[PDB]
RNA sequence: ACUCUGGUUUCUCUUCAGAUCGCAUAAAUCUUUCGCCUUUUACUAAAGAUUUCCGUGGAGAGGAACAACUCUGAGUCUUAACCCAAUUUUUUGAGGCCUUGCUUUGGCAAGGCUA
């Protein structure tokens, strides 16, 4: 059948080590911070796509939030901004930086 | 095996101790030991009649000690 | 008892193994899908490459994410193996050849 | 080298006459290597032990509940029931 | 299982503790550690842990705690019967450390958790000073010692030199925040409790003590592990521990007979399977089936080390031995939480803990049902025995005896003060036990005490709750549509009852502004509110950073302000407060209840303040915490002493409500030594117009603060950004973007990592922590903490060029374009006006 | 380790009696329980086997002289 | 230390899928929008709902092959040289008397004398 390996800990040993030039030494998943795939599927779920994330098809037209009114509060006149808020910002905390979020995903925090 | 008696907080301490046979004794515990022997300083043994006779510094062995209890605050 | 043996270095690297090498014994997985690039373009990025192959990245991160959003089995099969009721069946036999020889006998009934 | 009698006789109502002479009833649900037994629902009677009294079957008795009794101060212990579904 | 309910009439055998945790996932490992030990049918999986303690959704999905989980059960100890622990478990970050403030309140002593590798954190120090100004008891637990053992694979003498660096550091800590001759923390005195919280693997040196014992022989465990604690040396010849360390190359007690056989256990069984032969098994007397064998390493370790450690029996012996029953410890929580005083006689009543005498249960958690619908307050029950259907006053937060309508009448339903299975069965609780409150939720928001409703008449409810961290970013909330306005109101009352630290202010713009701590801690708040308190969608704005307005330099001329009565006029000149004053103020040295005498002398020592001023009617802001401080200067040679004295409480509001809202942005005031010059009034009562002062008041506070020098002030926040070496000089860069100062760096003692302590103004902090992981390609972590007020750069109404809708202004400009943006946003009038 | 040491060690704390061989029996708080059954209570109530009865500020009565204790309901579940 | 305990490889057959069926990942049809648009083959690209498709697990059944080797838990479940009791039983100094009150007698509770 083939199909159950029950091995020792030196095959494992010698095989991690031959096998280190096709794996990578990364061994903390903080390493992959926005690049699991809940950022992934938070990005897709908007129209903002992360720099190292592909871009996607939104989707619906979300015609929406595409362009809305100016406002007495949503005036840029009153906003503040000490820094561009990019996408990292966004898909960190959707729930916040992101007016309308509706259907997202979480991501983990920290490891 | 072998543990000692919790008898640090009543060293030092005025306390009446009941002996065999009807013994009352009333003193200062001088000390404790593994068998639960201590040494009582200045000790007045009561007799049944009612007057007391201070023996001094003795022993008292807790074969025949059927309890202690402490004058003062513990 | 030796405090510090020669094997505790190995377990002890191997206790930070990836996925496949972290686990002491399990179940085997088809040759087709063990995805040994999936790990490489899962990393933030190839740094110091040319555009094109951010792109390449990108697009197949994309392709990725898309296989991982749609994901569910309904299927509650009755495991009809089909292809063991063809071997079953009286118009087909089995043998045992080279795989060279099999690849020119379907050559053939191709042609 | 079984010792399986302790364990038979455990969680039910025993009546064991102690060294003063008190007969005391109840649930023997724990023992010791000192022979020290714990009876839940415990009552002491130095009367008599009531087995089909005409007149009387409890006298002097005092029902006290967790007793622990100390294997120095018993001498034998008698089956007197089984114990309760609770 | 009724032993459960059974012990908790016992007063004595109940321990309430809270914990901490440098991360939430620590701590919680433990609370799921001892679940799995108490309740037998939940086991872990293989792939993760349970994580008990984690009730939300959010939490779970996140992987930080979100909201503290009171859950415990009756434990065992080793040389003691079962006593019934209740634990409150709490999130493991800054901003969130705030929940856990509640549970300072709800037991008298925390068993704080500190990492073996990564040693002394911002949090856990912020967390143990806290506990320390809280007058509780501090039980050290050694977390995650499996990391020394298998992530840094130190040598066995290395790693006890790093354990005992780390509890040197933490008890020179507790020695700074308090100096009681309790804060002796060791092994040896029993407040080191060593609980990896993985694999299962807790003890003390008791415990490991009586395991020996077990093993062979009968050598008294509190001896051994008085002498095995500490680096006394073990002499074999001698065959005693002599700290004259006779034999020279033997290594420490502890060192020999405690982390070298966890050492080699962990040796056997990471090494190989071969290495955990079965007869190394044997030798450690444990006989493992073959199908534990045949799990994987992980799997097999945390079984090995929970078969040979125990049920986690040293960690309730340590916490027994110091934390105390609820009856002993009752008199310094009666102390600190009461603002009654325990001299009264409900108040010495409740210092003896008597479940008979009057009900006096303070209730400052929080926590919703699993319909959202409704709310359960969960307190302590000082006092008292509360009974389902019973009527109880709840008096809130803000009850006072001067009026009787701050507190409502409620019943109580169902308890539920059982939480470890989450069940409802209980009907009543006894005093000194946690319970939690059906049906009182409606009349009180947070942090209010219930009472009997007839048997008292004039007890009070408790202090009202105090937090560390400062809400100090601000977010705006609006519906998508108008239509349901409301409901999503409603939401919002739902967060302020749910977050205590969270703040809804309902601005006079018509906004609804929401005051958090942390970026995490309002976006938890946000994600909260759509999907369980308000299932209406939700527009936000970016968040801004609530400021401040400080001085500089005094005054150029009196401003005064006449009363419509008659024109009596008050007279005065700001000056900016001493340096170094506003945080002692704020930090609650001096409170406007001290005694003349003593503010007098104080002020002559410290601040060598004049006498005469000290003398004076003194403000010191709302609630006699506030760091700007109000002087009444006036001479006593003019006749309105008597004037002044039947104008001291109107002074004071105006005081108070000026420092609430000031001139721009009517923001809070800090640091300002507001000197009431004079003022001249009719002695006539009828000029004394209640209603004529205060508006007077804030009028000459305004124009005061106009005379003086304005400023803004920005809080900077601390940060103790963790790094590795190589990333440390670019982790700068960060900084260097952001706007940051770097106060501090070290390299962590036993561990590769660095620690970078740094200063960054919450305008830039905004992200600040995603762009640190980010640029250090997810290396680098950080954790931002507000630290201080500093003032900003500029002049707020300096006429300056006006800033581009959507460009970063230069700093010069900060102030001013910082001031007219917040007071537009406010709906105050944005120009700065000199004669207003 | 006994079933019946054990028992009555994790009864410190509560309500219980002792009588004694000599039939003075203390009824009080137990403060502290040893393994070979010496209980040292506080604030206890003794009753002689005259009739007389007095109030103990603080005793300790090792086990060699108890005949037996009684100990709370709330140890049963 | 004693009695019962009893296989795993396999081949197929029939069911049910919980479980990232699978730590991999396709395709077809239909449906709504997007580029649509020149008719279908088609597309672009996402969502929604099916289906086939590669596979898998659980569970049950029937033959072959190691079926005699048991694995294993359960079944209280098996021993002496020389030393031992001031708190829990093969060393324990807890022994005697009179009076008073109750009970029809028998017996029961208290005090002292003692060596």
């Amino acid at each position: 059948t083939y199909q159950r390996w029950q091995f020792t800990l030196p095959m494992m040993s010698t095989l991690y080590r031959l096998a280190n030039q096709l794996l990578t030494d990364l061994v903390d998943d903080n390493y992959f911070y926005l690049f699991d795939l809940k950022a992934f599927f938070t990005s897709k779920a908007l129209n903002m796509a992360i720099p190292g994330g592909p871009k996607f098809e939104p989707l619906v037209r979300d015609i929406n939030l595409q362009d809305e009114d100016w406002n007495e509060f949503n005036d840029i006149n009153k906003i503040i901004i000490r820094q561009p808020i990019r996408t990292e910002y966004k898909i960190a905390f959707p729930y916040l930086y992101n007016n309308l979020p509706h259907h997202v995903h979480l991501t983990w925090y920290h490891t | 095996k072998a543990h000692p008696p919790e008898l640090k907080k009543f060293m030092d301490k005025k306390l009446s101790l009941k002996l065999n046979g009807g013994r009352h004794v009333q003193g200062i515990l001088r000390g404790f030991d593994p068998f639960m022997n201590l040494v009582i300083d200045e000790c007045v043994e009561m007799a049944t009649s009612g007057q007391q006779n201070n023996i001094g510094m003795v022993v008292i062995r807790g074969n025949s000690i059927i309890m202690l209890e402490a004058l003062e605050r513990v | 008892t030796p405090l510090y043996t020669d094997n505790t270095a190995n377990g002890i690297a191997l206790l930070w193994a990836p996925r496949p090498f972290n686990l002491r014994s399990g179940r085997t997985r088809r040759a087709l899908d063990i995805p040994l690039v999936k790990n490489w373009y899962r990393e933030h990025c190839p740094a110091g490459q040319p555009v094109k192959v951010r792109v390449s990245y990108q697009k197949l991160l994309k392709y990725y994410v898309l296989n991982a959003l749609k994901h569910r089995p309904p299927k509650a099969q009755k495991k009809r193996y089909l292809f063991r009721s063809f071997k079953a069946t009286k118009f087909f036999q089995s043998t045992k050849l080279d795989w060279v020889e099999v690849g020119l006998q379907v050559c053939r009934q191709g042609y | 080298g079984k010792s399986s009698k302790m364990l038979q006789h455990i969680d039910y109502r025993m009546r064991c006459i102690l060294q003063d002479g008190r007969i005391f009833i109840g649930t023997f649900k724990a023992f010791d290597k000192h022979m020290n037994l714990i009876l839940c629902d415990c009552d002491e009677f130095r009367k008599i032990k009531p087995k089909n009294s005409k007149q009387a079957e409890r006298e002097e008795k005092r029902v006290l509940g967790l007793v622990l009794l100390r294997g120095e101060n018993l001498v034998s212990m008698t089956v007197e029931g089984p114990p309760p579904k609770d | 299982m009724d032993f459960l309910a059974d012990l908790m009439d016992n007063s004595e055998l109940i321990r309430n503790v809270t914990l901490c945790g440098h991360l939430h996932h620590g701590k919680t490992c433990f609370v799921d550690c001892l679940i799995e030990q108490t309740h037998p049918e939940i086991r872990k999986r293989y792939d993760q842990d349970l994580c008990y303690t984690d009730i939300l959704f959010t939490e779970q999905e996140r992987g930080v705690g979100i909201k503290s989980t009171p859950v415990t059960v009756v434990l065992p100890d080793t040389k003691g019967k079962s006593y019934l622990f209740n634990i409150m478990d709490t999130p493991g970050h800054v901003n969130f450390s705030d929940e856990v403030t509640a549970g300072l309140r709800i037991s008298d002593g925390v068993v704080l958790f500190i990492d073996a590798a990564e040693g002394v954190m911002l949090n856990t120090e912020r967390l143990i000073k806290h506990a320390v100004q809280e007058r509780l008891a501090v039980t050290v637990c050694i977390n995650k010692i499996d990391r020394l053992i298998l992530e840094l694979k130190l040598p066995p003498t290395d790693a006890y030199y790093k354990l005992r660096h780390i509890v040197d550091e933490v008890n020179g800590l507790i020695s700074m925040y308090s100096t009681d001759e309790n804060l002796i923390l060791s092994p040896l005195l029993g407040n080191v409790c060593f609980s990896s919280s993985q694999y299962s693997i807790c003890f003390t040196l008791g415990s490991f003590a009586k395991i020996y014992a077990d093993t062979f022989g009968d050598i008294n465990y509190q001896e051994f592990a008085k002498r095995l604690w500490g680096d006394i040396y073990f002499n074999p010849k001698t065959r005693k521990f002599t700290k004259k360390a006779p034999t020279s190359s033997s290594q420490r007690s502890f060192v020999e007979f405690i982390l070298e056989p966890l050492y080699k256990i962990l040796a056997q069984v990471v090494g190989d399977v071969d290495t955990s032969l079965p007869r190394t098994l044997d030798e450690l007397g444990i006989h493992l089936t073959k199908e534990e064998l045949k799990l994987n390493i992980r799997p097999l370790l945390r079984l090995v080390c929970k078969k040979f450690f125990g049920e986690f029996t040293g960690f309730v012996d340590m916490c027994v031995q110091h934390i105390p029953s609820p009856k002993v410890g009752a008199k310094p929580k009666i102390e600190h939480t009461y603002t009654g005083g325990v001299d009264s006689d409900l108040g010495e009543a409740m210092s003896d803990c008597d479940p008979d005498g009057p009900l006096m249960c303070h209730t400052t958690k929080m926590y919703s049902t699993d319909d959202g619908v409704q709310f359960h307050a969960f307190g302590r029950v000082l006092s008292g025995t509360i009974h389902a259907g019973q009527p109880v006053k709840v008096l809130g937060e803000n009850y006072t005896l001067e009026d009787e309508e701050d507190s409502q009448i409620c019943t109580v339903g169902r308890l539920w003060i059982s939480v470890a299975r989450y069940h409802i069965e209980v009907n009543r609780v006894p005093a000194g036990n946690w319970v939690l409150i059906e049906g009182v939720d409606q009349p009180i928001v947070k942090t209010a005490t219930i009472t009997e409703p007839r048997g008292n008449e004039e007890a009070q409810i408790f202090r009202p709750l105090k937090f560390n961290t400062t809400s100090v970013i601000k977010i705006a909330v609006e519906p998508v549509n108008p239509s349901e306005l409301p409901k999503m109101l409603d939401g919002l009352r739902k967060v302020n009852k749910s977050y205590p630290s969270l703040t809804t202010k309902v601005e006079e713009s018509g906004e609804h502004v929401i005051l958090g701590t942390g970026e995490l801690y309002l976006d938890c708040v946000m994600h909260d509110l759509r999907k369980m308190y308000s299932e209406i969608d939700i527009k936000v704005a970016d968040p801004v950073v609530t400021f401040c307005e400080t001085v500089v330099e005094t005054s150029s001329l009196k401003c005064f302000a006449e009363t419509p009565n008659k024109k009596n006029k008050i007279t005065m000149i700001a000056e900016p407060l001493e340096k170094g004053l506003a945080e002692d103020i704020e930090n609650e040295v001096v409170q406007i209840t001290w005694n003349r005498k003593k503010l007098g002398e104080f002020f002559q020592t410290k601040y060598d303040w004049d006498l005469l001023a000290a003398r004076s009617i003194w403000a010191f802001g709302p609630d006699a915490t506030g760091p700007n401080i109000l002087v009444d200067d006036t001479l006593p040679s003019e006749v309105d002493k008597a004037l002044l004295g039947s104008v001291k409480d109107s002074i004071v509001q105006g005081f108070q409500w000026g420092t609430r809202e000031g001139p721009l942005c009517d923001e809070l005031i800090r640091n300002v030594k507001f000197k009431i010059l004079d003022a001249v009034v009719a002695q006539e009562p009828l000029h004394r117009g209640g209603g004529q002062i205060i508006p007077t008041a804030r009028r000459v506070v305004y124009s005061a603060f106009l005379m003086a020098t304005p400023r803004l002030m920005e809080p900077y926040y601390f940060v103790e950004v963790q790094a590795p070496a190589d990333c440390v000089s670019a982790v700068y860069t960060v900084l260097a973007r952001r706007r940051g100062h770097v106060t501090q760096d070290a390299p962590i003692p036993g561990s590769p990592l660095y620690t970078i302590k740094a200063f960054i103004p919450a305008i830039d902090s905004f992200g600040f922590e995603t762009d640190l992981r980010t640029h250090t390609q997810g290396q680098a972590f950080s954790l931002s903490v507000f630290h201080h007020w500093q003032i900003v750069p500029g002049d707020p109404l300096d006429k300056s060029i006006v800033i581009r809708p959507l460009e970063p202004q230069p700093a010069p400009h900060l102030a001013r374009e910082f001031m007219i943006k917040t007071r537009r946003r406010k709906g105050l009038s944005e120009d700065v006006s000199i004669s207003k | 380790i006994g079933v019946p040491i054990k028992v009555l060690h994790e009864a410190e704390g509560h309500i219980v009696t002792c009588e004694t061989n000599t039939g003075e029996v203390y009824r009080g708080k137990l403060i502290e329980a040893e393994d070979n059954m010496n209980c040292q209570m506080s604030n206890i109530t003794v009753t002689y086997r005259d009739g007389r009865v007095a109030q103990l500020e603080q005793v300790y009565i090792r086990g060699s002289k108890i005949r037996f204790l009684i100990l709370p309901d709330m140890l049963k579940n």
